[PDB]
């Protein structure tokens, strides 16, 4: 581990515990998902993006300038975590494309982190040769570089470093006659340098991921890594943390106002459907019941609420008892865990059991068409421009970010200060707004 | 007081009960550490040079261990018996054709003569199973986990009937050399735990063995485990005031200091019943740090089981009570016609493995990959040591002579230990020339 | 690519083992709801006729065209009347009978103590006349004798039971292993339904039934957005607690947490013995606490290496140790169920979990990183956490850490994964 950035082409050969193995896998999955969501929400170059992702790195300790702390733990964490993601992600072309997008975002940000003094030794450590030119050479060949340069306006050849490269390394660059050539050597600004290195890095990663895809069947024989490595990205929440066992004071009568002021669109419309129908299908019923369990409602409050609502449902109260009260108590109590003991996370809500005719569960952004999304947004009184970028985000299949933007719009705020993954987190933050 | 009061009032103190070999005098002694004494572990990639690695089992590679052992034994017996070709267990042929597979019990209890099944290797019979019938078979001797070559008639496919069985030829004896003939006569101490009574910590039998050794001056001494057994009531109730490793180190240092004057070589065989050590058969040796240079030159530790050579004579050491384990479910057509001990030793020599029984009894813990790569007999041993809770005995079968040293302590009742002369006889002449001379089983 | 068939409703259970309403599109867009399914077969004939009737009712209700909620409500109500009828004894006695054949003679079975039908054969051959020969079918029923024996050790004959008023039948044993498996085999895969929930539906079982209940099929990575890595209180909730009698007073001591109490008095359990009258701190007896730890982790290692195998078809649940040489796609085929897959009773990772649970019990250093309020951390550590007691706790840690270091791929090597 000689430098912070590193190109990942030498797999580690150390020995680590299972707990550290899972910690690295989950931490790097969280980092890449955060990179995806932040890059979707913001522009890739803004200081807000830079500082927010720096804070994400600091809370996940994945990169920093060399010191006593950096040498042992963080860069090694980066190494093994990246390779276990290689194993997780080499399954499919779609996952490979996703991983490549996020790792290019990560590597470009990290390169922007590195100060200009250390980029020379980084390229030297990169094992592929590139020679920076001297100031005298730059001054002598400035006119040639400007004359042969791309549409960059003016003669200004600023502080940006210029390197010497074999011509075969920049084929697509020079083949447009937008660079000067000297004895088979090119001279290039920093933006095109990083473009070249990222293209080469994507080529090497594509080949390596294909090779690991050829190596998956042998390495999947293990039983303690199959159920994880099948689903690091597909169906794992990034520490949603809205686990059962929370506390709070909720008044049963206030449920309507709390639904219209603090519920994510899916749960809001589910509660309205319950109020207007006094009956739900299995999926929506279980979803809303365990959500109400999560928000802090106690067992007696939940039972009384559901019984009262089925009073308007017109079935026998003893039938209610025998049929459902067992199910609600089981959800609040004993095992059957991870399906009835837990509050549903957003990634689960979107990927599991899409609603059908007569169903109202499921995230509406992913499970209903844009015209009905627009109708619902009009019914919820959001500005037409806000609805416009909501639909733009829906076209970009970033449903969680769309829900985020809906949250700031309904709360009349700018940034929620997080990235939502759990409806109970949505509700907790809305209560934090008071 | 009343702890070990039998050992303070044992009439048979020093008396010898049984003997094998030649009528020999009683002044049993050795030349001390002086003289050329060889001591080398042998066979099956060197019986855990390192400590050990794992407790993670994979059912697939356990299966490949099983089928590999079955295939190896099948190939060896096919080449030795000039067999035409084996047949799949599910392929019915009317003419008597040979089969192959390891013996198992149909249910989960103790083996019964009519509750036995046959399951073969996958390359012959897809690893399937089939019940066997022994009513037609005249003589046999079966126990779970042994390879057999049953040329039974299977005209139906769903059940075979035994016609005649093939005994398994044992491994050839380890071929000696001239330097082996260049050894003079030597005698060995053997002793197995427990070294204290059921209600003591004093280790009076241990002191008695120290006295016996420093009075007799033997060549090499053998001490089997357990040293601090878990089944002891004083430890199972766990009233001890000192750590298990502390007590164990105290014990080892007591034996070491008690045999400084002996000069005889020393080695300890760990046992599954030992509490502080890893309960995984086969086991790594013990762990100890405080040794001087002469201590290292005089004391060793070996894995359990171990195949070690002394003066070019093969010693096969196993601590587990394999005799008792086999005797529980081994079956034969006749019981009183031959010796149960004789047939059990027949099986242990035949199956080429230090533990031929599968599945083992509850009070063991076998990791099968390590068992296959570390617990195979390299050769038919010259002499075997099997400390067993059953009665002490010494027999010789198929050239291999076996001594049961007995238990040094049976609760509070008197125990036994054994002495054996070994000496390489004339290099040629008779085809079989056992290094052993004579053995005494002498009560402690 | 092409279409091969239509199923109006399908119960996905296993490869070539499912229930599915076959739909053959007829003329004018109509279809016939043909009834076909794979894998419903049963291997052992030792079920009550009322149990078979209940299973047929379950399959009929799960194969009706109506909605999931309607089917669930019908099955739950019917299961409730079945449970109440069995509990109050209104069910006629003849339906409780169990039939079973005899492969061998009664004494020949090595598991005579565990097989109730061979036990009944022993009883009849002893007390009566005509012996039970191999190839004959024994008829018997379970009974409750008040002798706290195992159910298998209490099976009687129907006529003998009807002639005996002293001892009665065991509704608990039926609701445990004669009705619950038959229904649960089909009704369990339906989402939002678990064997614990059926137990609550049918009777007073839940607690003792989770005690005597298999939690192997419950695990499945089909959670499409559920767990990430869990927390301790649900990781170790299946791990057995730590036992130790107090040398001073002979009182049992319970430990499943580094600390003990609620809030201000959240002192470690080792500070005070569970006995209120005991005045000696367990902190003195670190030697024999470590000895007990060595002993019971030794017992757990022995239990795992025992290599006990269980058939995962809930009806069979064959308990055996001989790993069969036959081996299917998923694992070792059941020698009794020619279509099944075995797996250990005590998982290797289950033992890993329990040993990590022990190191969690004794890892005061990590437990000091979970209470957020640093002021409380400081006052508690100054009032009780001396360096001597921390060294004792660290010794307790190492007592299990020196097994965990060599423990069964609790560490993973990267070379064979990246080769
Ligand atoms: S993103 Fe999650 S919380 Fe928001 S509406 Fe969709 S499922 Fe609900
Ligand atoms: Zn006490
Ligand atoms: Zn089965």
């Amino acid at each position: 581990y000689p430098h912070c950035l590193q190109f990942y082409l030498q797999p580690p050969s150390e020995n680590i515990s299972l707990i550290e193995f899972e910690n690295l896998a989950i931490d790097r999955v969280k980092l890449l998902k955060s990179v995806e969501n932040l890059g979707v929400s913001y522009v890739k170059g803004t200081e807000q993006y830079q500082s927010k992702l720096e804070s994400e790195l600091r809370k996940l300790k994945f990169s920093y300038r060399e010191n006593l702390e950096d040498e042992y733990e963080p860069r090694r964490r980066d190494h093994i975590s990246h390779f276990i993601l290689r194993l997780a992600y080499c399954q499919s072309e779609e996952l490979r494309r996703w991983f490549i997008q996020q790792e290019m975002d990560l590597l470009r940000f990290r390169f922007s982190i590195l100060p200009k003094d250390k980029i020379q030794d980084f390229l030297k450590d990169s094992q592929l040769q590139f020679e920076a030119i001297s100031d005298e050479e730059k001054t002598l060949r400035e006119q040639e570089i400007v004359a042969s340069s791309p549409s960059l306006s003016g003669l200004k050849l600023g502080f940006e470093s210029i390197y010497k490269i074999p011509f075969a390394d920049a084929l697509d660059l020079f083949r447009g006659r937008k660079v000067y050539l000297e004895d088979g050597f090119a001279y290039v600004p920093l933006k095109d340098i990083v473009a070249i290195i990222l293209n080469e890095f994507r080529a090497k990663l594509s080949k390596a991921l294909a090779l690991t895809a050829r190596s998956l069947p042998a390495v999947q024989s293990d039983e303690r890594l199959q159920p994880l490595l099948n689903h690091l990205s597909h169906s794992y929440t990034g520490q949603d943390y809205s686990t059962q066992g929370n506390v709070g004071k909720i008044s049963l009568d206030q449920i309507d106002l709390l639904s219209t002021k603090s519920f994510p669109p899916c749960m809001r419309q589910l509660h309205k459907a319950l109020r207007e129908n006094h009956h739900l299908r299995h999926g929506g019923r279980m979803q809303y019941g365990l959500f109400l369990k999560g928000i802090g409602l106690t067992l007696e409050q939940a039972l009384q609420f559901w019984k009262q609502e089925f009073i308007k449902g017109k079935m026998d109260p003893d039938k209610f008892d025998k049929g459902y009260s067992y199910n609600i108590r089981h959800s609040f109590g004993k095992e059957g865990k991870r399906t009835d003991y837990t509050p549903f996370s957003c990634l689960k809500i979107i990927l599991s059991n899409p609603p059908s005719q007569g169903d109202y569960h499921g995230c509406p952004f992913r499970h209903s068409d844009p015209e009905l999304l627009k109708q619902k947004l009009q019914s919820y009184k959001i500005s037409p421009g806000g609805i416009s970028q909501i639909l733009d985000l829906v076209k970009g299949t970033h449903y969680q970010v769309a829900c985020q933007k809906y949250f700031e719009m309904i709360h009349n705020v700018d940034d929620c200060g997080f990235s939502l993954n759990h409806p109970n987190q949505f509700f907790c933050e809305s209560q934090r707004i008071l | 007081a009343t702890p070990s009061q039998k050992y303070n009032s044992r009439s048979n103190r020093g008396e010898v009960v049984t003997s094998f070999g030649l009528a020999q005098g009683v002044s049993w002694s050795g030349r001390g550490g002086a003289g050329n004494i060889s001591l080398k572990v042998l066979g099956c990639p060197e019986a855990l040079t390192g400590s050990y690695k794992s407790m993670f089992q994979k059912l697939p590679d356990i299966r490949e261990v099983l089928t590999c052992k079955i295939e190896e034994l099948g190939s060896e017996l096919k080449e030795h018996y000039k067999i035409e070709a084996f047949t799949p267990l599910l392929a019915p042929a009317q003419e008597p054709v040979t089969l192959l597979g390891q013996i198992g019990c149909d249910s989960n209890g103790k083996l019964n003569n009519k509750s036995v099944i046959l399951e073969g290797d996958r390359e012959h019979s897809s690893g399937a199973q089939i019940p066997v019938d022994l009513s037609e078979l005249k003589e046999y001797s079966l126990f779970p986990g042994q390879v057999v070559i049953m040329e039974g008639i299977n005209t139906t496919g769903r059940k075979l009937v035994a016609t005649k069985l093939y005994e398994g030829v044992p491994l050839p004896f380890y071929q000696p050399t001239e330097e082996d003939a260049d050894f003079e006569q030597s005698m060995v101490l053997v002793a197995c735990g427990p070294y204290t009574t059921s209600d003591s910590i004093t280790y009076d039998p241990l002191l008695d063995l120290i006295a016996v050794i420093n009075h007799d001056r033997p060549d090499v001494c053998i001490l089997f485990g357990p040293f601090l057994d878990a089944k002891h009531e004083q430890v199972e109730n766990c009233l001890l005031t000192s750590p298990f490793e502390d007590i164990f180190k105290q014990c080892l240092r007591t034996i070491i200091e008690g045999t400084r004057s002996s000069g005889s070589h020393l080695v300890f065989v760990p046992s599954l019943r030992d509490v502080h050590h890893e309960p995984v058969y086969p086991q790594p040796p013990f762990s100890y740090s405080d040794l001087s240079r002469e201590d290292k030159k005089q004391v060793q530790f070996v894995s359990e089981p171990c195949s070690l050579s002394i003066n070019g004579v093969i010693f096969g050491l196993t601590s587990t009570d394999l005799l008792f384990h086999l005797g529980a479910e081994e079956i034969s057509s006749s019981s009183g016609t031959s010796d149960r001990f004789s047939r059990i030793l027949k099986h242990i020599l035949t199956q080429r493995s230090y533990y031929p029984l599968y599945p083992p009894q509850e009070d063991m813990a076998i990791d099968y990959e390590s068992f296959y790569v570390y617990a195979q007999l390299p050769v038919t041993p010259d002499v075997l040591i099997i400390p067993s809770e059953l009665r002490y005995f010494v027999k010789d079968v198929l050239g291999c002579v076996c001594v049961n040293p007995g238990r040094l302590t049976k609760g509070q009742v008197g125990g036994t230990f054994a002495r054996l002369y070994l000496r390489r006889p004339a290099a040629d002449g008779a085809e079989r020339q056992s290094p052993c001379i004579a053995v005494q089983v002498v009560r402690i | 690519i092409d279409i091969d068939g239509v199923f109006k409703s399908l119960l996905l259970l296993k490869k070539k083992k499912y229930a599915a309403l076959v739909v053959e599109p007829t003329s004018d867009g109509n279809y016939v709801t043909k009834q076909e399914l794979k894998g419903l077969d049963i291997v052992r004939r030792d079920w009550c006729d009322l149990a078979k009737d209940t299973g047929n009712f379950v399959i009929g209700q799960i194969l009706s065209d109506q909605s999931r909620d309607t089917i669930v409500e019908n099955i739950q109500k019917r299961l409730i009347e079945i449970g109440e009828n069995v509990l109050n004894g209104s069910v006629p006695v003849s339906q409780f009978e169990i039939n079973k054949a005899l492969t061998k003679d009664p004494q020949d079975y090595p598991d005579k103590k565990s097989l109730p039908h061979v036990h009944v054969a022993l009883w009849i051959n002893s007390q009566g006349g005509r012996k039970v020969k191999a190839g004959d079918t024994v008829s018997y029923v379970i009974c409750q004798d008040g002798s706290n024996l195992t159910a298998s050790q209490r099976a009687y004959a129907p006529e003998q039971l009807q002639k005996q008023d002293n001892l009665t039948i065991d509704t608990q044993y039926y609701l445990a292993q004669q009705i619950h498996p038959v229904v649960a085999r089909i009704c369990e895969p339906i989402d939002g339904i678990d064997a614990v929930l059926i137990a609550t539906w049918l009777g007073l079982d839940p607690t003792q039934f989770r005690v005597h209940h298999y939690h192997k099929d419950e695990e499945n990575d089909a959670l499409l957005g559920g767990p990430a890595q869990l927390t301790d209180e649900e990781k170790y909730r299946d791990c057995e607690r730590f036992k130790c009698p107090c040398p001073t007073c002979g009182t049992e001591n319970i430990y499943d947490n580094v600390f003990d109490g609620s809030g201000t008095d959240m002192e470690p359990s080792l500070y005070r013995c569970s006995n209120i009258d005991c005045k000696a701190s367990p902190l003195t007896f670190t030697v024999q606490l470590s000895n007990k730890l060595i002993m019971d982790i030794r017992r757990f290692i022995k239990k795992y290496y025992d290599g006990w195998l269980i058939c995962e078809e809930p009806t069979c649940r064959n308990r055996t140790r001989h790993l069969p040489l036959q081996f299917s796609r998923t694992g070792p085929l059941c020698p009794a169920c020619m279509k099944a897959t075995l797996q250990p009773e005590y998982s290797d990772k289950s033992l890993y979990t329990q040993l990590c649970f022990y190191r969690y019990i004794f890892d005061a250093e990590c437990a000091l990183e979970k209470l957020t309020t640093d002021h409380e951390k400081d006052k508690l550590k100054k009032q009780f956490f001396t360096p001597k007691v921390l060294q004792d706790y660290r010794k307790l840690k190492n007592t299990a850490e020196q097994f965990l270091s060599r423990s069964g791929y609790s560490e993973v090597n990267l070379s064979k994964l990246f080769a």
